[PDB]
DNA sequence: TTTCTGTCTCGTGCCTGGTAATCC
RNA sequence: UGCCUGGUGUCUUGGGUGU
DNA sequence: GGATTACACCCAAGACACCAGGCACGAGACAGAAA
């Protein structure tokens, strides 16, 4: 799929390090994944992601969310999580920090949530 | 015979797969082919083969020596001297054979050694005999005024120097040309620098590194048919001005040596190998001289 | 690529062998293509395996 | 500590040249690049020692001794701290002040917070 | 001393190419680049500069209809075996036939004469080598069951021996990770095991 | 030279009103001298001054 | 006035150093 | 067969956004 | 006397060794001077 379509990928990491980019690639399709390889592919549905609001005053403020992707250009919350995080949409921002590893996953479904 | 290492290491393109099971072969044969001699040595010596020499009638040279040695007694007694003789004969043969073995190891190693030598001996005057080239209309030992005209590799962004040096040895003018040598432009600069600057060279010599080349040697030949530049011959069939290939060994170890550098310090790579080219069509053994030490490691 | 050892000065050697992708290819005993810094095992002998360096012919 | 805090330590003897990934430079604009502030202040107390090594070995006015290892004292104590309170501070010809190694380590942009 | 040696067609391709005329002739296997498909030739070019081409008789094998292109494309390099040499124009023509580019293997000539060549030794070490080729490896399969005991055959007879009339034990077969041996006591000190063949196997442990 | 595109620019280096423009695109062409190297060497005239 | 030229002025170049609380 | 590019200042200051 | 005084984010705008003076290489013009 490539990655400019979803759901796509950016990057295909062989098991010696090296990094392929998939957008100079001219042979994408004559790309074969061997086990091990690492594929850097988009965020997708029920991705556990930290999602943050500063200022951080207590551990509530940082919470795990999954991921749904939509439309247009905001964050979207339920209203029930807006209390913990002191938020609200007169034009707050808040932070989304994707974690890289299956022991970031884990920890932050099982600690976070 | 083969070890491990030689039932391991010895592949069909290896060197040594020529006598990876060779058996039997005539000595006397060994000193015409002293390479091969020479390889199951090397092999030998690498831990993957072991060379056997061995007589087919060893057994008729021990009977012999032994029916010399033996007694001619029938009785217990003479049955059991001779029995001893016998085997202390064989003991002495266990003992002796392998001396006998080297020594005559040694004697063909020598033999191909010598035999080698020779032969690179010829090669290498073979290789450095050769007379400068002789332009018509004059007297063999004559040094004619070269140009030589290079551009290496031919990708998109090579251009052509062009490095004259006339019968004296030393260089009168350099030139690049920045066009394409396929252009009508390269052409006609070609054909000025060669006529209006009266720089009349004898010979021309085309070189580079790869087939790129051989294209500038055919435009080039086809320029010289059509624009008749025939030599200048000091006061009528005049004949046209030559156009070969010349080997760059010479040439390729000159544009890396510091000598170079030191007698043109403002001058490229690729003008120090075109000087190269013309000072070996000059004189060959000479440049084969300045090799110093380098000469030894060209392809003899 | 003989397999031996040498020692020469650095004004003897030629030059470098510079070449391209187009013409640093090397096609395995199945047909194929394998490029630089790939790993491959020996098929036969030793069965040594390692990553590609450089490739020649 | 006799084997790691001996008291002699305490006084320069010789100073330690940090590498360029220390102080790197800054090209300002396309061509002229910018020599860092710990360049300039090593520079200064390089030709402060040439300086006293040069005026020992020739003629040997105590005036001029004191002055001249004065001021290699001052250069060697503010490329360390430019803070030091008491005293004028040393600035750069653009008239800020130098920013010592102190000052790199110390604040809320400093190097721990 | 002689006059000045001038370069001949062979001395001219080898200081170009830098290949020699024996490394380079018929009869040999090279791993050329395509640069051109077309649906009458291909156009590839060698390692070392030398543009080859192949007729449309020999891209493909004489028995499939396909295209060039489909099967080939830019930048595919392949295998080709080298049929005549253009030595004076550094033009080759080339084979894609497997006859050539896989049956050219022993392409020494070296002379195997039994009574300076020991082929009875090659031989041998020949099937060593083949027989090495066929030695493989082989593990234990592993199955969560609540009735699937890893036994042997007299294992699981005696496993069931302390066990009633109808227990039933499962165990891997001999047959293959494909096939699976169940035994069951048929009477006291009597047991039948069954083969089970397993189709459409997601993996060799799974079920 | 920058990844984007120069293929809008004019012959003056100035883009004209009325293009489309993207993100990344070139809308200023201008360079710098720089001293040229040892490319003369057999460059024909394609060295980056 | 014709012709060879001198020799010092001068353009182009460059080195390198002078120059606001509080609190303990 | 003519063949394709990732590399981005620093230091101050000022005005703003959300608590 | 010393040390420290919430968190995060955005954008724009103005400054960043200059210089001058003494030492060298090359050149050239307008005037000397023989004929
Ligand atoms: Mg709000």
């Amino acid at each position: 799929n490539g990655p400019n379509e979803h759901p796509g990928a950016k990057y295909v990491i062989r098991d010696n390090g090296d990094r392929i980019d998939l957008r100079y690639h001219k042979r994408a399709g004559d790309i074969v994944l061997q086990y091990g390889w690492k594929v850097e592919r988009h965020l997708m549905d029920d991705d556990p992601v930290l999602f943050n609001r500063q200022p951080s005053l207590h551990k509530m403020s940082m919470m795990a969310h999954r991921v749904k992707v939509m439309p247009y250009s905001t964050f979207r919350l339920n209203l029930s999580v807006t209390s913990p995080y002191n938020a609200d949409f007169d034009g707050d921002e808040m932070n989304l920090h994707v974690p890289q590893s299956e022991e970031t996953r884990a920890e932050l479904s099982q600690l976070c949530a | 015979e083969l070890t491990e290492r030689g039932k391991l290491q010895i592949e069909p393109e290896s060197p040594y797969f020529d006598f990876k099971y060779a058996k039997n072969r005539p000595i006397s044969a060994l000193t015409a082919t002293p390479d091969l001699y020479l390889r199951m040595i090397q092999a030998e010596n690498d831990g993957l083969v072991n060379i056997k020499v061995e007589l087919p009638m060893l057994s008729t040279v021990v009977d012999h020596f032994y029916n010399i040695l033996k007694s001619d007694g029938t009785s217990e007694i003479s049955e059991k001297w001779n029995a001893l003789r016998n085997d202390a004969w064989k003991q002495s043969l266990d003992k002796l054979i392998p001396l006998v073995q080297l020594n005559v190891k040694e004697s063909i190693r020598r033999d191909c050694e010598r035999v080698l030598y020779f032969q690179v001996k010829n090669s290498f005057t073979k290789k450095i005999d050769q007379a400068p080239y002789q332009p018509p209309t004059y007297a063999k030992g004559t040094i004619p005024r070269v140009l030589t005209l290079s551009f290496g590799e031919g990708n998109r962004g090579d251009a052509v120097l062009g490095v004259f040096m006339d019968d004296s040895g030393d260089v009168k003018s350099q030139i690049k040309f920045d066009e394409d040598f396929q252009s009508r432009d390269f052409s006609d600069s070609l054909t000025r620098y060669i006529k209006s600057n009266n720089i009349n060279p004898d010979i021309i010599g085309i070189s580079g590194f790869n087939i790129h080349t051989k294209k500038l040697f055919d435009k080039v030949n086809e320029l010289v048919n059509e624009e008749r530049l025939t030599i200048e011959y000091d006061n009528s069939d005049k004949h046209l001005i030559r156009v070969i290939y010349v080997n760059d060994e010479t040439a390729r170890l000159y544009q890396h040596s510091s000598k170079s550098s030191a007698e043109y310090p403002n001058r490229p790579q690729l003008a120090k190998y075109c000087i190269g080219l013309a000072k070996y069509i000059q004189s060959p053994l000479l440049e084969y001289l300045a090799l110093d030490e380098s000469m030894y490691s060209l392809h003899i | 690529s003989d397999g031996k050892l040498l020692s020469l000065p650095p004004v003897s050697i030629y030059s470098k062998l510079n070449l391209n992708p187009n013409q640093q290819i090397a096609i395995d005993s199945n047909g194929v293509e394998v490029k630089v810094g790939d790993t491959v095992r020996e098929f036969t002998g030793e069965r040594r395996q390692g990553t590609i360096l450089h490739v020649y012919r | 500590n006799e084997d790691y805090a001996r008291p002699e330590w305490m006084i320069i003897t010789v100073l330690p040249v940090p590498p360029p990934q220390v102080r790197p430079s800054i090209a300002m604009d396309e061509t002229t690049q910018g020599q860092d502030d710990l360049t300039h202040k090593l520079s200064d107390i390089l030709k402060a020692n040439i300086n006293v090594q040069k005026l020992e070995m020739d003629g040997s006015p105590q005036h001029i001794i004191n002055e001249v290892e004065q001021l290699l004292q001052f250069h060697v104590a503010t490329y360390m701290d430019n803070d030091i309170a008491g005293q004028p501070q040393a600035l750069q010809k653009s008239g800020r002040p130098v920013k010592a190694i102190r000052a790199r380590l110390k604040g809320k942009e400093g190097r721990l917070r | 001393r002689r006059d000045f040696h001038i370069l001949n067609e062979a001395e001219i391709f080898q200081l170009l190419t830098r290949e020699t005329v024996d490394s380079f002739r018929k009869g040999m296997v090279i791993p050329v680049y395509v640069r051109k498909v077309e649906s009458s030739y291909m156009s590839v070019s060698t390692q070392s500069l030398i543009a080859g081409n192949i007729q449309r008789q020999d891209i493909l094998e004489p028995n499939d209809r396909r295209d060039p292109r489909e099967v080939y494309s830019v930048g595919q390099t392949v295998r080709a075996c080298i049929l005549d040499v253009d030595y004076y124009n550094f033009k080759c023509q080339l084979s894609l036939l497997r006859q050539f580019t896989e049956n050219q293997v022993a392409g020494l000539n070296v002379n195997r004469n039994p009574k300076f060549w020991d082929i009875e030794s090659e031989n041998r070490d020949r099937q060593e080598e083949i027989d090495k080729q066929r030695e493989e490896s082989r593990e234990s399969r592993v199955i969560k069951h609540p009735f699937f005991h890893n036994m042997k055959s007299k294992e699981a007879e005696d496993y069931l021996a302390a066990r009633p009339v109808g227990d039933v034990v499962i165990r891997p077969s001999s047959k293959g990770s494909n096939h699976i041996t169940i035994s069951w006591k048929v009477a006291p000190q009597l047991y039948q095991h069954i083969d089970v063949l397993e189709e459409n196997k997601d993996d060799a442990n799974a079920i | 030279l920058k990844h984007g595109t120069y293929e809008k620019l004019d012959e003056d280096g100035l883009i004209a009103p009325g293009v489309r423009v993207s993100g990344d695109d070139i809308i200023i062409g201008k360079t710098t001298p720089i001293p040229p190297d040892t490319e003369e060497l057999g460059q024909r005239t394609k060295y980056h001054t």
